[PDB]
DNA sequence: CTATGACCATGATTACGAATTGC
DNA sequence: TTAAGCAATTCGTAATCATGGTCATAG
């Protein structure tokens, strides 16, 4: 923790995985894996050792009335 | 980056200098030629080199009458006035003045105020060494000691104490933004070892210069250099940025030469490594010290003339200065032209009854000129919101996210830089499109004040300047009268209306430039005001003086010519030339900006008259003001008597006309015919007929024909506008009504405009009733956007708002938990909406910020908006066409439509289902009721045509943001509170969320797993 | 157990300041 | 040391004044 919260914030702004501020984080991870762009096997391995926490399993701007 | 061209081959003993000045400056100096105040003048050549000019040998002075004794006509006492008193008790009278070369001079002059005769009198001219010694001398010659050998017994008053640079410019006939010439052999370039940073540095004596009056070929403008910039900072969540914790991360700059239709420089300086942008240079640094140093070096090397931006004074420059002070970078705050001078932040305030009161900071830059476009908008224009988005929509047509666009990758930083460059580009487009700078240069040339005074001062320095420039040509001196305080006088008359609705044409006749032509054609001035005794015992009344309705006597023009007639005549010709230029444009926005130019010149001419009556001012003469408004009242009642008396049934005409209205310059006479051609013909005959009963330039003129007409009260009416006949109609006129004020809701102003449209153009009251019914019904059914509900009010001086409790003051002074660092200040506008509660004693307890009621979802008081905002303007407008059954008609059109209203503990819901047909709560989830079952195909048919229309509204809105943003492949981030698009795109998601779930009460129309 | 006016409570009228626009 | 004028209409809040519903106790 506090190092796992920057890896996800770095996965969320890389443009080669998609334009993602409307959906979940694991849905975008599996969308890129289907098309197989290059999802890395570390943004998966922190979404498995946690429960349904809203500060891991949510996009950066999931507040913010946009 | 790009440098100025190289000054090749100037030789001073053969060649002159011809350059155009921008700024002047005062400077107390050593290195005297073998006075101490020497003058600086900065400017540009006809090619593009930068020229500093040092001017020597000038010292301030004033005048004082020589008292009638044996002293000031005897040279021993003149030089004894120069000589100091060596006594011990004269330490209060010869120290703070001390040994200064005040000197003694004898001259024959006159005082301005009044008319005593054509004969002058001896005055003493007193020079002083320094400009910062005329204040203690004034404190030592009037209330100080003037016992000096009995030469000047106390007291003799001081006359013509004015400003130093203004006295220089009045002396040598140099005006703002003028062409200046140093002749051959008069100037020395290498006499001044370089202390400033310009290219050419001359060193001239103050009698060598030649001033060219701007006219003919001397009416050009040199190629100046204009810069605009913008900055970005990275803040915390909630917390507004603070110059001791939040770094400056990006600076972006645009630069152009004036006269060329595109820029030539486009630079962006960032603080992490970035990605390239086509059309601009990009440099990157790993520390902020390098970024601030790089910007200071660029601003020294490019060396711009003018610096613009948007809110750069109150946000950008002091943030940069404080941030450079915190990080210990010594070489930043030297931004000016003088090589050894650092810059400093200093507060200032301005207040008037015309613009209100505003408090600004200033930052010192010598040589360079500042034009914040926000202050120009706030001074000239009266708008509803003053945000960059709001004025860019009105004229053209468009913090915590940024901190994670900067802590990310380099394409995010490239997106941030493109956003910042668009921000830094918008005020240039506004400056060149609105004709700001051309009008500022013409104002400085017509009035004679510098170019920095049109952003800091009011309308007094300009009329003082023009009066002094006209006073040197006949030899008069101005006095100092100051009084606190006189009384008011009686203003203008308004004629009593015949209120109602008219449907026969009324023609408008008015006088053009009324008060300046009264002051012109009856020879009224300071310098020809006759005191009550000095007529006596001469008895010549006829054609030597006249008498006014307030009571004064004023000398005819066969003896004197006043000074205010000539200043007014120059201003009137300048405005006439501006209108003659405006009569040949075809573009609409260009036509209104030339209308803005001529409006400014008419405001200047009327502020000449308003100077006289200002008892808190510099020279008031309320006798003149009273004579002006007395002549106004007399002439308008003359107009009304004449118009209603001549064209009558016995005088061969058709119908005796009757005046329905008149307001101090205009007359709205109702003629009787219902043919617009015959009304126009008789109205032109009437205007030209009545004008032949006056001196000149007094003239009445036809202006319009209203058909139909609607008169509600004093200063409240409406009508439809005819300019010609085959030019059928132009537009509506809404004088005073609820559609042009800014104290209300957009909903109410829109309803008033649409009602007058349906009522005056189509003449259908039934569509008007149906329209107002639909507006009220959609209000009560909760389908009205919250853009239409926002009220704005101006937060003025804090003590008047201490005196009585208001709504906007209560919202502003109540801070937020998120941000006690961004809140309304004095002078701005506070927006709010009114929510529903049960505290009926106070409408100042129900007000809330629009963004707070957005994010926290508070309900709206529909009864407040129904009976307090809407109802009474409608009862103003709709009654005069009918009786009081019309009040009952709209309150009954409410009554058929008032019966249709839409609706901690809120979490503990039960969510009772309800029948879609007859609203009966019941156990189970099926949509239809057991009694209302045979009718279910019709109840499914009903409401799927509602889902169908919500689907069509989702798609038109959420793809409009993609075209306003620019991109089709990346996310939208725009929470622009002045866009209707925002929060209208938020509610359709919830309408669709609700209406989709109501149709799943019905089963599915098929399987889905096959 | 029952008249009478004294007592609390709620609504109609006036006054004045603030805001903004027309000449 | 610094500042162009007056006329008029509209709306909100507190204070002033009118009037009825309870009630409390003397008959
Ligand atoms: C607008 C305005 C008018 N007035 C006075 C002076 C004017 O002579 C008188 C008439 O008002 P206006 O009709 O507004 O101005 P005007 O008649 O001088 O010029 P024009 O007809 O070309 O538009 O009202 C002022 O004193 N100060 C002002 O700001
Ligand atoms: S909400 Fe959409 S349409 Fe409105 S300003 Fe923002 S981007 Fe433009
Ligand atoms: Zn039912």
């Amino acid at each position: 923790e506090e190092a796992e919260l920057e890896l996800l914030r770095q996965f969320d702004l890389a443009w080669q995985y998609g334009p993602c501020t409307g959906i979940t984080r694991l849905q975008r991870w599996c969308r890129a894996k289907q098309m197989g762009l290059e999802p890395p096997p570390e943004v998966w391995q922190v979404l498995k050792t946690h429960p349904g926490d809203p500060r891991f399993q949510c996009s950066l701007w999931h507040l913010y009335p946009l | 980056r790009w440098l100025r061209p190289t000054p090749p081959a100037l030789d001073p003993q053969t060649e002159p200098l011809i350059f155009q000045q921008l700024e002047i400056d005062h400077y107390v100096g050593p290195a005297q030629p073998v006075s101490v105040p020497v003058l600086r003048a900065f400017g540009v050549t006809d090619e593009g080199f930068s020229v500093c000019c040092h001017i020597h040998g000038f010292a301030p002075y004033f005048y004082t009458p020589a008292p009638p004794g044996f002293g000031p006509e005897h040279m021993g006492d003149l030089q004894r006035e120069l000589n100091l008193a060596i006594s011990r008790d004269s330490r209060g009278g010869r120290e703070l003045t001390g040994p200064a070369v005040l000197a003694v001079e004898l001259c024959s002059r006159e005082s301005m105020f009044g008319y005593h005769g054509h004969g002058p009198s001896p005055f003493l001219r007193i020079t002083v060494a320094l400009p910062r010694l005329v204040a203690p001398a004034r404190r030592l010659l009037e209330q100080g000691i003037r016992v000096a050998g009995l030469g000047t017994p106390s007291f003799a008053p001081y006359e013509a104490n004015v400003d130093f640079e203004i006295r220089f410019m009045v002396d040598t006939d140099i005006v703002g933004c003028n062409w200046l010439e140093l002749p051959a052999g008069k100037y020395a370039l290498r006499l001044k070892e370089k202390a400033t940073q310009c290219q050419l540095e001359a060193d001239v004596l103050w009698s060598d210069v030649v001033s060219h009056p701007p006219e003919g070929p001397w009416q050009r403008i040199a190629p100046l250099r204009v810069l605009s910039f913008d900055i970005e900072c990275a803040g915390r969540k909630g917390i507004f940025p603070e110059p001791e914790r939040d770094p400056v991360i990006q600076i972006c700059s645009l630069g152009l030469r004036w006269g060329e239709p595109e820029p030539f420089l486009r630079l962006a300086l960032t603080l992490r490594p970035c990605a390239p942008i086509l059309g601009a240079k990009v440099q990157s640094y790993e520390k902020e010290e390098d970024l601030l140093q790089a910007w200071s070096t660029f601003i020294r090397i490019m060396d711009p003339d003018v610096i613009t931006g948007y809110n750069i004074q109150n946000f950008d420059l002091p943030y940069l200065i404080s941030r450079a002070q915190t990080l210990k970078v010594q070489t930043f705050p030297f931004l000016g032209r003088v090589a050894g001078l650092c810059s400093n932040i200093r507060d200032s305030s301005f207040q008037s009854k015309q613009t209100g009161r505003r408090d600004t900071k200033v930052v010192s830059m010598v040589g360079r000129v500042q034009m914040d476009m926000l202050q120009v908008l706030l001074r000239e224009y009266k708008l509803r919101s003053y945000t960059l988005n709001a004025v860019s929509f009105h004229f053209l047509g468009e913090h915590s996210i940024i901190t994670d666009l900067q802590n990310g990758n380099d394409q995010t930083r490239r997106r941030l830089a493109v956003y910042c460059l668009k921000d830094a580009y918008l005020p240039l487009r506004l400056l060149e499109r609105l004709m700001v700078l051309v009008n500022a240069v013409e104002m400085a040339r017509v009035t004679g004040v510098p170019l920095s005074y049109l952003l800091s001062r009011g309308q007094q320095v300009k009329v003082v300047s023009q009066l002094l420039r006209q006073a040197m040509h006949e030899g008069l001196l101005m006095p100092v009268v100051k009084s606190e305080g006189g009384e008011d006088y009686t203003g203008a008359t308004v004629i009593e209306p015949l209120k109602g609705y008219y449907d026969v044409p009324i023609a408008t006749l008015d006088f053009s430039s009324l008060y300046p032509s009264i002051m012109m054609a009856h020879n009224l001035c300071y310098t020809t005001l006759l005191r009550p005794g000095t007529a006596q015992k001469l008895g010549l009344t006829e054609d030597q003086f006249i008498r006014t309705p307030t009571g004064d006597e004023f000398v005819k023009t066969s003896v004197r010519k006043g000074l205010l007639p000539q200043i007014l005549e120059n201003l009137l010709s300048a405005r006439k030339r501006a209108k003659a230029e405006l009569a040949k444009e075809t573009d609409p926005l260009r036509r209104q900006v030339l209308d803005g130019r001529q409006l400014a010149l008419k405001v200047s001419a009327n502020s000449v008259y308003g100077f006289t009556g200002a008892q808190v001012g510099k020279l008031p003469c309320l006798e003149i003001s009273q004579s002006v408004t007395g002549f106004g009242r007399q002439m308008i009642e003359k107009t009304k008597q004449l118009v209603e008396s001549k064209y009558t049934v016995e005088n061969g005409y058709s119908t005796s006309a009757k005046v329905v209205y008149g307001d101090t310059d205009s007359v709205m006479c109702r003629f009787g015919v219902s043919s617009v051609a015959e009304a126009m013909a008789l109205g032109r005959e009437a205007a030209d007929w009545v004008s032949g009963h006056f001196p000149s330039p007094i003239r009445l003129e036809f202006e319009k024909v209203y058909f139909p007409y609607l008169l509600i009260s004093k200063k409240r009416y409406a009508g439809l506008l005819f300019s010609s006949r085959p030019d059928a109609h132009d537009r509506m006129d809404c004088k005073g009504l609820e559609a042009v004020r800014r104290d209300n809701c957009p909903l109410v102003a829109n309803l008033v405009t649409a009602s007058l449209r349906r009522l005056l153009i189509d003449r259908d009251p039934e569509g008007a009733v149906a329209h107002a019914q639909d507006v009220i019904s959609d209000l009560l059914c909760n389908r009205i956007d919250i853009s239409q509900l926002v009220i704005t009010k101006e937060l003025t001086r804090a003590a008047s708002d201490y005196a009585g409790k208001q709504a906007h003051v209560e919202l502003a002074e109540r801070m937020r938990k998120r941000d006690p660092g961004s809140a309304p200040s004095l002078g701005d506008r506070v927006p709010y909406v009114i929510i529903s509660a049960a505290k009926g004693v106070a409408a100042y307890m129900k007000s809330e910020d629009p963004l707070f009621v957005l994010e926290h979802s508070l309900p709206i008081d529909t009864q407040y908006y129904l009976e307090q905002q809407l109802a009474k303007p409608l009862l103003r407008i709709f009654e005069p066409i009918l009786g009081e059954g019309r009040a009952e008609a709209v309150l009954l059109r409410g009554d058929h439509t008032r019966c249709k209203t839409v609706l901690g503990l809120l979490a503990f819901a039960k969510r009772r289902n309800c029948c879609i047909g007859c609203r009966t709560v019941l156990s189970h989830q099926g949509a239809v009721c057991e009694f209302c079952q045979p009718r279910e195909s019709e109840l499914y048919q009903k409401e799927v045509s509602h889902l169908n229309a919500l689907e069509e509204r989702f798609s038109r809105l959420w793809t409009q943001c993609q075209r306003c943003q620019g991109s089709l492949h990346e996310d939208v981030i725009c929470t622009s509170r002045d866009c209707p698009i925002f929060y209208m795109r938020k509610k359709v998601r919830k309408d669709l969320e609700d209406q989709e779930q109501l149709l799943r009460r019905f089963g599915p129309p098929g399987p889905e797993a096959w």
